[PDB]
């Protein structure tokens, strides 16, 4: 009858899930970051088109 | 509470609105409820760029950007349902956090 | 009785906010990833050190 | 089908299996079902380490490695649900990819 809640205990097996992936690349980004802001004072023109992509959108 | 609201800090020309498809030339600083600066375009030293209608942005700046006008200087308070909610982001902005921005609509690319 | 089904729709709408959210942040390190081996070819210390953070695990 | 299977290429010590906690240091390369290479810890010239029981790992590794002992070659053979299932990993593998490893678990730190 209500098996919707078996649809449901499986929806939230996803998001813990994709949760768990966006919180870990999101993670490797700011160490990255921190990477960057560790030498920004290089003025290197590679790690400063990595800080581009760091805040720009996948559209550009 | 209201999902984005949009104050005028300087209006713009009063004319020309974003519409969809159309990519938002902004300048922008964030701020936790309680002030916090978290971040600003103008640090990194580059206008932010995105088109509206892309879903690239939370639904706080898709909604209130797209009710200023070219040239407006407005303060966004976005409600955490239109920002980053019940996860937030990772040790930058908590759980169910009210977030405001200062943004300026610089132009329509 | 079967408000599940308003449970269910409301987490769909949270699998699809995260995979966006998940993608977008993949994106940006692929791309930062070939950035770096568009210079790979540099013998850099600084790149090389975010070619590590690329493919560890937070743990280290 | 089966979550993971994990079929010897050369065997090893046959004694030293990972425990939770321990970090795993292994050797790989990936491969789609049908054979395509997409990555290989040798070519970025580093063994890959990781911690069982934290959740760090697609669970056909976090199942594979933990039946592997010190010195064994495996191989992993992972489908979806194991892996990265419906989503699949944008651009790189496909959705309701199997996908099968070549691994070699160097030593247990
Ligand atoms: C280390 C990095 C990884 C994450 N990152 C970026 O990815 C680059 O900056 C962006 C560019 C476009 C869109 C995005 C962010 C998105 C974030 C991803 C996303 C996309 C879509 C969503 O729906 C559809 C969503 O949720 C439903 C979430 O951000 C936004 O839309 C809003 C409105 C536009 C201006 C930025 N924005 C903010 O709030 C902020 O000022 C920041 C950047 C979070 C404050 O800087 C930080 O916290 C830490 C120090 N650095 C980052 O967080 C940067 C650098
Ligand atoms: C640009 C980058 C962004 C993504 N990235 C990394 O993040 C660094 O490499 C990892 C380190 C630890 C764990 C992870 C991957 C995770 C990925 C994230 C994750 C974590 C946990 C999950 O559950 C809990 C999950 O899903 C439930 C997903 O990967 C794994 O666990 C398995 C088993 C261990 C060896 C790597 N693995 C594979 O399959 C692969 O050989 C790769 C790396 C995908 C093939 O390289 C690619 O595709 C493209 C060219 N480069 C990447 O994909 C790299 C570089």
């Amino acid at each position: 009858a209500a098996e919707l809640m078996q649809q449901v205990n499986v929806l939230k097996l996803t998001v813990e899930d994709l949760e768990k992936e966006r919180d870990f690349y999101f993670g490797k980004l700011r160490n990255i970051e921190l990477i960057c802001q560790e030498n920004e004072g290089e003025n290197d023109p590679v790690l400063q088109r990595i800080v581009d992509i760091l805040y720009a959108t996948d559209e550009g | 509470s209201m999902g984005v609201q949009v104050e005028t800090i300087s209006p713009g020309d009063g004319r020309t609105f974003p519409k969809r498809g159309q990519t938002c030339v902004v300048h922008y600083t964030g701020m936790l409820e309680d002030g916090k600066k978290f971040d600003s375009s103008r640090d990194r030293n580059k206008p932010f760029k995105f088109m509206l209608g892309k879903q690239e942005v939370i639904r706080g700046w898709e909604e209130g950007v797209a009710q200023m006008s070219v040239g407006q200087r407005a303060k966004l308070t976005i409600s955490p349902d239109y920002a980053y909610g019940a996860t937030g982001h990772p040790g930058i902005i908590p759980p169910h956090a009210t977030l405001v921005f200062d943004v300026e609509l610089l132009k329509l690319e």
